[PDB]
DNA sequence: TGCGAAATTCCATGACA
DNA sequence: ATTGTCATGGAATTTCGCA
DNA sequence: TGCGAAATTCCATGACA
DNA sequence: ATTGTCATGGAATTTCGCA
């Protein structure tokens, strides 16, 4: 625009340009005495040019392009050019990494009764143990009573055949589980149908989601490590010692170990509670029903300083899987659909596929 | 004296020869004596090592006080005895010849047998893939002397497969056909 | 002891056992009715046998061994025989997790010059370009100024070859570097002997140490997927362009370049600073030495709730560098020497090596 | 007028060709104008890409507004005279056989090609691992005019390796006579 | 002597694998 | 015998333009 | 009706690779 | 078409034993 800069070297009022300034020409181009320096003006049809040649010397943020420009150049409303630039940067959105930490974690319901939800999980691959590599870890999500199962690799087939086993005893409403190879086959599936129970799944690489289960993993992971410290790791015949010892470890928290909140009576097992003696088994059932109702609960901790939380219509980053060497980090921008609840979100990308991903797993992006 | 309880008093005790499935030949019937609650395992031979390799299983879930058999070899070996020292169960055994249990147990061991039974009779060599649907229908049958059934007498809920079509466990005319001819 | 026990059954006090509360004999045993419900109180002589078992079971905590113990006994200050068996199991102690974290981070004051102190670091592997895999950063401490040089192996030969390059234009008083094989090997020590270069280097496996020169390999990365974006990984040939962009790039926070705070002055490169035309190189030279006093330096954060600081004598514990499957993640605890700084700490093992190590790399023993 | 400040203006020219040093016969020698600091590159050619090649490591670390050269071959190339202008770099050349630099630089080039000279005799094959000494030897040498040496106007402090032997750079006796037998 | 807007400064967030 | 660092973009705070 | 000590509860820390 | 969890051991807080 040099018709716009042209009405200021005259002299008269500009919308944006301070009246209180020295606009002269100088060079054949149009100056200004500033506070900093003599910078030159350039008209509006060069400045787009200008961002991008000075952002593009680094990929540099909203300052660190200012500050290169600022050497040279003065305008109305500089940073308002930066930051349209930094908006339609591929490179920077895709690369950059988020500076907005996620909102706060949802501490979802406890299920109200054993056999409701069990959360199931592969540890492995562990050193060989009589040819065997995973552990099949089944967590019943009300009790926190788990078994565990010995495999030689984390298949359908495995699991299918250490489930057959666990529900002998009795069926499960729902299994939680990531989306594992073995869990996600139609072979899988067809298994949960036969058997009237639904399979749920976690949102792609949230392993917090799988909490109940991935917890339990720590647990077993550390006493394999303690009843095998200077001894060869043959953690195959220590998996049956470790499950019964996990099953009645008291929880501090709870007061009761995940044995007590599936039987309400102990086993013959070291220290069993006598404190149910002279009551009846109906009385015993009863206490039970009281004792697995009133369990502490935790609750959503504080957001922090700096969180986000997703809104429909939001444009939001999917962070990437498996990044390769000098890749970026981040898919291109995609769309929040349904906000299923502050933490898990349905986005669209710009293939055009649905998917439902924590907000772990996102970035809002940047400059609108 | 104080009211009884689940995992006070196990009843074992092995089901077979029968037909051979998956390499199986027997079957080891556990019934907790209180909530009529049944493991079925199978196992390749009544021996010592069979019954301890398939109660290691059991006993990694609950240990009983108490575990009730006849005199059966398996039973009575001083391999058997020495596992049940180790964990802490009593051995109980019922005198030779005079197999004693429960009114509960007794009829729990009847439903077992006869079931199985009307189970094999057309498929007798794909019994072991069934053990895991036999023991939910039999831990899911309603006890007429106690109003529940052993899953709500030893988990206090309900379960999330009733077994509401209380079968025939008679075998029909077919069934008798078909069995008698098996017989050969 | 069942002298001690005696007393109590007869009816007289005896120190730690409440005189309100009725201690009688049943089944061979001595025994108390508490509100709780009837305990066994066994002599002192079966008490550490007793919490060994109750712990034995899964190797648990405080809380969770004393649930196990009140379920049958009863006796005087039961805690302080808990955690007497939980500071002498070695099991616990090495695989167990520390529950306090470290004090906070120290700042290291800023080198005062140019070349007073240089940190080097290598990048890779990444993906081939031309026969190289890795590059060596190095990072002028004061300035930031950073030289890149792409490297087949991260070797000492390969980082002499670099260095004798660099060093034609100044030699560094200090190069601050990790324990890397390519530094400390004798053939560097001998090669920086040779010029007066004295060699600093990291605690083990404390990459924070090296904190200036890593976290230029962020921006180096960064900058190198930007340019690489929808383009093979040929990274060789932008190396140069990488050096000449990042020297050239203002921190937001100082207002500077690392350029500006080597030279004082921009070269012909674009939006190059015209401030002090009119200056003199020397009135120019007296302007840079005092932006380079006025730098802006960060202060040491606050301690987080549950921090610790280490103590001269103290037991402590070292984290085991590469934990094998299975393996306690803890050394055997170590004594504290000297404390160097609060973050900064001289220990000496079981075997009686000493070695100097950071804090993020020790736990407090539990227990004392 | 403006003040003369480093980056203004970077004198080059080729030393050589000298005996084989590391597969390198030459030297390409790079002077800022206003400090009279020296860079020095070995080429195993005058050629514009030997030029090229070099200068993209120098211009990697700071960019002349002016390259100032004779009418050498490598340097009046029209390869060289785009490298130049993608890089926003002026050309400036000396008239042919009319040699003109400046007083501090004409000085510099003598120091550079006397101290050459100096460390060649003896070891006239080894002089490609010596460039990092010399160019340190002659960027940390006092300017008796400005008072301060190349390093001191450059960076704005003063070095960790100072020069304070003052070496002849004039060749002894010795010296003379091992440099006439080499010439043979 | 105070208003609205632009400019600058602050600073949590996250990655150097 | 040593030790974290700093680009990034919203928010908080200060300064600017005008009166 | 309040003291000192023991017991219980709280809760940051860190790991499920 | 879903969602973090909880053992751990010092510190903070409540309860106990006695008066
Ligand atoms: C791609 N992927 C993983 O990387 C992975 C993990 C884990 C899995 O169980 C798991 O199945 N997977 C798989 C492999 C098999 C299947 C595709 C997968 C599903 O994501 C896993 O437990 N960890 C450990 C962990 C780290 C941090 C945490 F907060 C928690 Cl709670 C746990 C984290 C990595
Ligand atoms: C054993 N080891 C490493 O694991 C390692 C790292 C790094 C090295 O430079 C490095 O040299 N090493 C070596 C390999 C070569 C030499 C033995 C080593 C010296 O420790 C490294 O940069 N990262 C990235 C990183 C992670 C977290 C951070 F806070 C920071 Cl500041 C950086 C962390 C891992
Ligand atoms: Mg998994
Ligand atoms: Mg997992
Ligand atoms: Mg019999
Ligand atoms: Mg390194
Ligand atoms: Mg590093
Ligand atoms: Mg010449
Ligand atoms: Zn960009
Ligand atoms: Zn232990």
């Amino acid at each position: 625009l040099d018709a716009e800069l042209d009405q200021l070297l005259q002299g008269h009022y500009i919308k944006g340009y301070p009246k209180q300034y020295t606009y002269f020409l100088e060079d054949g181009k149009v100056k200004v005495s500033r506070p900093e320096g003599v910078k030159i003006i350039p008209p509006q049809s060069d400045r787009q040019k200008i961002v991008l040649q000075a952002h593009n010397l680094a990929h540099t943020g909203r300052e660190a392009t200012l500050l290169k420009i600022a050497n040279l150049y003065w305008w109305p409303n500089m940073r308002k050019d930066v930051v349209k630039q930094l908006g339609r940067c591929q490179q920077c959105l895709i690369t950059n990494a988020s500076n907005k930490a996620s909102g706060p974690i949802l501490r979802p319901d406890r299920p109200q009764k054993p056999f409701d939800k069990f959360f199931i999980d592969y540890i492995g691959p562990l050193p060989p143990s009589q040819g065997y590599l995973y552990v099949l870890v089944v967590v019943d999500g009300m009790t926190g009573f788990t078994w565990l199962y010995p495999t030689k690799a984390p298949s359908t087939s495995a699991t299918v055949k250490s489930l057959n086993v666990l529900t002998s005893i009795a069926i499960p409403k729902v299994i939680h589980s990531d989306q594992g190879a073995a869990f996600t086959s139609s072979t899988f599936a067809e298994w949960a149908k036969e058997r009237g129970i639904h399979l749920e799944f976690s949102t792609p690489y949230h392993p917090q989601s799988s909490g109940k289960v991935e917890r339990k993993n720590s647990d077993i992971k550390r006493l394999l490590t303690k009843l095998l410290v200077g001894r060869p790791t043959k953690w195959y015949d220590l998996l049956p010692v470790v499950q019964l010892a996990l099953n009645n470890t008291y929880s501090p928290v709870l007061k009761y170990t995940p044995h007590q909140l599936l039987f309400g009576i102990d086993s013959n097992t070291p220290f069993a509670n006598q404190d149910t003696l002279d009551l009846t088994r109906e009385e015993e059932l009863s206490l039970l029903q009281e004792i697995r109702t009133s369990l502490y609960h935790p609750s959503t901790p504080p957001a922090s300083s700096r969180s986000w939380s997703p809104v429909v219509g939001q444009l939001v980053q999917e962070r990437v899987a498996r990044p390769a060497s000098l890749r970026p980090r981040w898919h291109k921008p995609s769309t929040v659909l349904k906000v299923l609840n502050p933490r898990t979100v349905v986005i669209l990308d710009h293939l055009g596929n649905n998917r439902t991903v924590s907000i772990d797993n996102l970035k809002p992006t940047s400059h609108q | 004296d104080r009211p009884q309880k689940p995992f006070d008093k196990f009843f074992i005790d092995y089901i077979g020869p029968l037909p051979p499935s998956q390499g199986y030949l027997y079957v080891l019937v556990v019934v907790d004596g209180m909530t009529g609650f049944t493991w079925l395992y199978p196992t390749k031979a009544p021996s010592t090592s069979a019954t301890v390799k398939s109660l290691n299983v059991l006993t990694s879930i609950a240990i009983p006080k108490v575990i009730h058999s006849d005199q059966g070899a398996a039973f009575t070996s001083s391999t058997f005895a020495e596992w049940a020292k180790e964990r802490g169960i009593h051995l109980e055994f019922s005198t030779p010849y005079h197999p004693q249990s429960s009114g509960k147990v007794e009829r729990k061991n009847s439903d077992i047998k006869r079931l199985l039974t009307k189970l094999l009779v057309g498929r007798p060599t794909k019994w072991y893939d069934l053990l895991p649907v036999v023991q939910l229908a039999l831990n899911n049958t309603y006890s007429p002397v106690l109003k529940y059934t052993p899953h709500q007498l030893l988990f206090g809920i309900d379960s999330n497969t009733p077994f509401a079509n209380q079968d025939t466990l008679d075998l029909t005319r077919e069934e008798e056909l078909s069995l008698l001819q098996e017989i050969r």
